Formats: C-alpha cells, structure tokens, sequence
C-alpha cells in the first residue's frame, strides 16, 4: 500500500533539461509533513543526495553538487514530488531514484522508489531495414536497430512479427538477451534463428530455407519485461519476398370540433411512473403564448392537481400497468388549440420539472 | 499584554514573559471564551484568582493545533519534547486559540520555527536553539547536510487554508510560583480593616485560617513574613500593607 | 409490521402521508394488497428510551 | 554482497530465475513456483507463449561484464521468528571471572 512510485526518466541534450516525478501512494506528504528527495547513481559512483523539499514547512535543500541547476518541487494535491534538473551535463547521467524521510529524535531514507535512468548525452523508435527478394531454399537476414532504449541494459525484448497478404500478425520470433534466451514461433521453428549483437543494439533474424508460404512484411516490436503488458514500438516493416435514456414519448393530436373532446397519451420511457413516485403531467403552447400548466397526477399518491384555465373540463388520468399518462380534454374550445407536452415531476424537498415530452398538436375548429 | 501580543515567539525558542507586581484577574481570561483550550492543573481556572503568588510566568509561542494536546505533563511528541515540555508536576494552565487570522498567510507564514531533531528530550522549562546539523546516521555531519544529517529547525507552513489542526495556535502557559517571599502578585480581591481581640475568619497575602488576631512583640527578622509555634504551625503573621 | 391484509387497498390506501431528528409539500403512499414488498404497508414503531421498566421475572 | 565472482560468467550464468508476472502481488514470505503462461493481453493464451502471453519466469543473464547493478548479489534475510516454542536461538552470554 504505502510506496513511492516514479517516472519520467530517458534522454536529455546537455544544456537542456529532464523533469521526473515521484508520487505518494497509500500516504500524503503535505499533512504528515513526510519529506520527499531524490537521490542519483551515476555510473561508477554509489548514492548521492540530490534534493529534498518539505511543503509543510516550504522549504527545499539541495546537495552541493547541483545547488544553482536543480530545483525541487512538490505539488500538494497530486501529491506528488518532482525533480527538475536544468542545465544538465553528461557527468549528471544516473540512475534517479525518489526516497522518504519522515519528520522527527532521528530519522532516514527508508522508503525508496524503483528508479529510472536519465541520460544525458548530445525520442524511441525501431528502425529496420533487410527485405528484399530471396529465392526458396534460401535465407533472408533482417535487421532492427533500437534507437533510444537500450536492448540488453533496459530489459526491452526484441521480437519479429510477419504478416502475410490475406493474413494478420503472426509471431515469429523473440530474444532476450539480458537473460540470454531465444523463443521461437512452432510455424518457424527449425529454420528461423533470431539472435542479437548487444554492441549495436540491433536485434537480427535470420530466416533459411525460406518458402513461398513465408511472403509477409516483416516488422520488428519491443516488448519491455514485465502485471500486465504489450508491444507499444513497432518498427516501420519491411517486405520479404519469397518466390521462383428519460424521454415522454406521445401520439394522440389530430383535429377535433369545439364541444368535442380529445384524449392525448405519453409513455414514460427510461423510468416506471408508480414506483418511482414520478408525477406526469401536462402543460401546453398555444399559438401566440408560452407553456401554461394543464394538469398533474400523482397515481402512486391518488392525487390530482389542474391548472385554473382546464379545471372542471379536463381529467387527468393514468394507467399504471401501461407506465402510460393520459389527458382526458372535454368541451374543447378553439382558444384550447396547442401543442401539448408531458413533463415529469418527481416527488421530493422541493422539485421540478427536468424531463419533457415529444410534444403533439391539438387543434379544436369548426 | 501576552495574550492579545502582536507576536509569539518560535516554540523552539520559546519566550518567557515576568508576570509580577500587579494585580492577576484570571477570570477576565478564562470567561473571555476567546480560548479553545484554558486547561488549568490542580486549580481550576477560577479558583486561582484566591491565590497570590509571587510570580506568575508566561510561556509564550506558536504551534498547529494538533500539538496543543502535547503541552501537558506526561506527554510526549515533536512538541512535548524538543520545544516546549510540561513537567508532571505542573499546576500551571495551558491556554491556547486558534490564530489563524495572524499567524498564517497563503503561501505559508513560516515565522515561526520548531524542532525535529534532538539528540535528547527536554527538561520540563529547557529551550533548545542549537543550529547544529542533526546526526542521524553514523557519517559525521560536520555542519552540513547529507545522508542521515538535517538541520534540526524547520518552519510550520502556516496556511488559512489548512485543516484546523495545522492551523497555527497561540499557546500562553502561565506557570504560577507560591514562595515564602511576600506576593507581589495578588488576585482581583479586596481587603478590609484589621481586628483584635476577636476570633476572625483570615486571609493574610494567601494565608487563611481561624483564630485571634492579637497584636505582638515576636521579634522577626525584617524579612521574616510569618512566624511558627512549638507544634510548627503558623503563629504570626506580618500584616501585608 | 406488515399490513397489507388491513391498510393496503386494491384501489390504493392514501391515508398515509409523506413529505431535524424528530421534527413532527406532502404526497400520500399507494399501499396495494396485489403489489410487492415495496407497497405493502408497514406498521413501523420506533421506541425511543426511571420511569419505564419491564418486570422482573420469578420462579418457585 | 557481490558475487560476481561466483553467480557470473563470460557467457551468462542462468542459473537463476526469477519471476516477471504474477496475477498479484507476493504477501511477505510468499513464494510462488507456478508455471502457467501469464495472459498479459486480451488474447486467451490456452496454455501457450504467443502475443500478449509469456512463460511468467526469466532467467537472468548474470555476466562479470555487466555493470554493478546487474551484477548478481547473494542476498539473505534473517527472518526472526518469536513463538510458543522455547527459544532456541540466543547470542553469547556476556560472562566474566
């Protein structure tokens, strides 16, 4: 649970800069005032203080060695602690790592992070070449350069994947030469032999008694060690050749004669009106005017409320077993003519009405 | 004077104000309810204004909430034992607030300063503002930062926008010394007329009992205040006006 | 206490209504013999707690 | 302590093996010697290496070449157990004349 997790490491040109970043986990640094630095291994060398700052009491300290260059930092709500190296040099390549000292009566670095490697020296792709056309029954040799890792000393894998016309990937082949061991795909095996020269870092397969059947593109992946993972660089590839949901939803509008009457109906979609205790009523627009209230019910509660302009001619009713809301107008009048909508008012603890209907158009004429 | 001070010293460094010649209304500070804490031991915070005293101290600094729980006989923490201790024979009280509203600012008021590191605890009224690097691993400091060495004092990050228990608080601990010597700190009480020849309820600077207030001839020294029978009980005293 | 066999009616019971630690706008409860758990009524007492003891048992 | 004089060689030792996938994390003392083909990706691996799916364990390729930190490092832990049992385990008596 309580550990420091880091990033932010790789290559950097000499006069510019590299920041890495350090976060609490299972702990805060601000409210128990945990004091969060950073410490370097360059090569030949064993641990050197870098840097550490106390937000808790807004101060930092720095190791003579970068004193004017570094500055450190923290950012109390990410909780985070940060390293920023300004004006590096080559003799600042290391292996940075974040450790915890607690506030104090001794204390210590006890809590380390995993470390990552800054370099600095005058950004990752995989670069191949090789391809071509080879006969059947000879030998085809690619080639696939790591530029900006590190095969051997970063534990990054180098594999080769083939992909046939007609055909999706298909792995081929894998080295890993920091353990010292080749994998081999069963549709190669016997013919294909994958190997690597660690002084070049370049990772090569050497493909004999090649085949019509192994036509494909050829491309090159980094599969670093490691939980969960995947291949994220892929090298540009190469051909080898082998040949010789709430919404009240409503219909009833139409025409009707002044004296008649019209029923209108809204299904309540995306909820269930007596369940709930979700009220449907209705309100319309007549032309010339802005939404005047018609009606409300309330069948989980038995109730009923109208506006003044409806009461003693309109009902309002509903069908619970339907999750329908009805409105029953008798003696419509030519001034009831209007597009009428369903609106939802949920019971509360004031409330409102947030969800509307489709809407449909009444129309009362002679 | 103290209380309402402008400025508290870093509890490190802790000051210590002379409370004398005068006369001491406790209850003008406790009924205040300008503190959240008025702890006072033995005595409660009323009572006190019964006793004289010849001195009256108050300790006066700044620390986060969070530490008030500390100034307290028996107690142990960063406070309680590099900055400012109480001794287990306290009969003091302990008065703190919340001030933040003056000793914290965005950005973080960093006036006042505190210990971490201490190569032993502190003695119930020690202070301790050594600048010495702290060894904390077996490599020799020799003044300067490093691996397992840091320097002993850092700032309370006092922020407005801190919970309230890093909030800054002003703690005044007023330490109350009942001597042989004559008062010079008497509480918010008025005397009366001398009788003789009558038994009488008494209080002299502090002093009470029963008994007849009769004149004498005892020879005291001049800077003898009371004076003792065979049975080495009080029987004398020397009227304090 | 369930009381779907006495308050519940298959037209509705709405003589109940609904809307500070016991503080004593409004919409009644649809109680329903023929629905399910959620509508059936319950006779809910809440015992808040010398002047009230219980007895004292006893033998032989 | 170094000993990349005895868990090393011009050519890699791969004597040892270590894990690079668990489905979690080891609770102190834990050791796990499973050899299912870790499912890394979406992929289901049925039992076999291919994309996204890796024998869990590696071995590691300790050389005198290599620079300090890869170089191999016998690493032992004094586990100190206090139980029921007597104590058996105690230093030397600090006795004199």
């Amino acid at each position: 649970e309580v550990q420091l997790v880091e990033s932010g490491g790789g290559l950097v040109q000499p006069g510019g800069s590299l920041r890495l970043s350090c976060a609490a986990s299972g702990f805060r640094i601000y409210s128990y005032y945990s004091y969060i630095g950073w410490v370097r291994r360059a090569p030949g060398k064993g641990e050197e203080l870098v840097a550490r700052i106390y937000p808790s009491s807004g101060y930092t300290y720095y190791a003579d060695s970068v004193k004017g260059r570094f500055t450190i930092s923290a950012d109390t709500s990410k909780n985070t602690a940060y390293l920023q190296m300004n004006s590096l040099r080559a003799e600042d390549t290391a292996v940075y790592y974040c450790a915890r000292w607690d506030f104090a009566g001794s204390s210590g670095l006890d809590y380390w992070g995993q470390g990552t490697l800054v370099t600095v020296s005058s950004e990752v792709q995989l670069v191949e070449s090789g391809g071509g056309l080879v006969q059947p029954g000879g030998s085809l040799r690619l080639s696939c350069a790591a530029s900006g890792f590190r095969i051997y000393s970063y534990y990054s894998y180098i594999g080769w994947v083939r992909r046939a016309p007609g055909k999706g990937e298909e792995l081929v082949a894998r080295i890993y030469p920091s353990s010292g061991y080749t994998y081999y795909a069963d549709s190669v095996k016997g013919r294909f032999t994958i190997s690597a020269d660690t002084s070049k870092n370049t990772a090569y397969l050497q493909m004999n008694s090649l085949r019509a059947e192994d036509t494909a593109v050829y491309y090159c992946a980094r599969w670093d060690f490691a939980g969960s993972s995947g291949l994220d660089y892929w090298g540009q590839g190469t051909l080898v050749t082998v040949s010789s949901e709430v919404q009240l939803v409503e219909s009833g509008g139409g025409l009707v004669q002044p004296g008649g009457s019209l029923r209108l109906s809204c299904a309540a979609s995306g909820f269930r009106i007596y369940s709930y205790y979700s009220y449907i009523g209705w309100v319309r627009r007549a032309p010339g005017k802005g939404e005047e209230l018609v009606a409300r019910i309330y069948p989980s509660s038995g109730y009923t409320y109208y506006a003044d302009s409806v009461k003693g001619r309109f009902t309002i009713s509903a069908d619970t077993s339907k999750n329908t809301a009805y409105l029953q107008m008798n003696s419509l009048r030519a001034e009831d003519t209007a597009v009428y909508y369903c609106a939802r008012w949920d019971f509360a603890g004031s409330s409102g009405l947030d969800y509307w209907g489709q809407g449909t158009l009444v129309t009362v004429s002679s | 004077e103290v209380f309402n001070a402008t400025r508290f010293a870093s509890v490190y460094a802790w000051n210590r104000k002379r409370i004398s010649n005068c006369v001491a209304d406790y209850s003008v500070l406790y009924n205040s309810a300008s503190f959240s804490t008025f702890k006072c031991y033995g005595v409660s915070p009323t009572k006190l204004n019964d006793l004289c005293f010849t001195n009256v101290y108050a300790d006066s600094f700044v620390i986060r909430g969070d530490e008030v729980r500390q100034i307290a006989p028996g107690q142990t923490g960063k406070i309680a034992d590099y900055n400012y201790k109480l001794p287990d024979d306290f009969t003091g009280c302990v008065i703190a607030w919340n001030s933040n509203n003056l000793d914290s600012k965005v950005g973080g008021n960093y006036n006042y300063l505190y210990r971490l590191f201490r190569k032993s605890n502190l003695k119930p009224f020690e202070r301790d503002i050594s600048t010495e690097i702290y060894q904390a691993g077996s490599t020799p400091c020799n003044g300067v930062e490093g691996f397992n060495c840091y320097f002993p004092l850092q700032s309370y990050g006092f922020q407005p926008t801190n919970g309230v228990g890093y909030q800054p608080y002003r703690v005044v601990v007023l330490s109350f010394e009942l001597l042989h010597a004559p008062a010079t700190v008497c509480g918010p009480k008025k005397s009366t007329n001398l009788v003789k020849n009558k038994c009488v309820n008494f209080n002299f600077n502090g002093l009470t009992g029963t008994g007849v207030l009769t004149e004498s001839n005892k020879k005291f020294l001049p800077f003898q205040q009371f004076g003792r029978d065979i049975a080495d009980t009080t029987d004398a005293v020397r009227d304090p006006q």
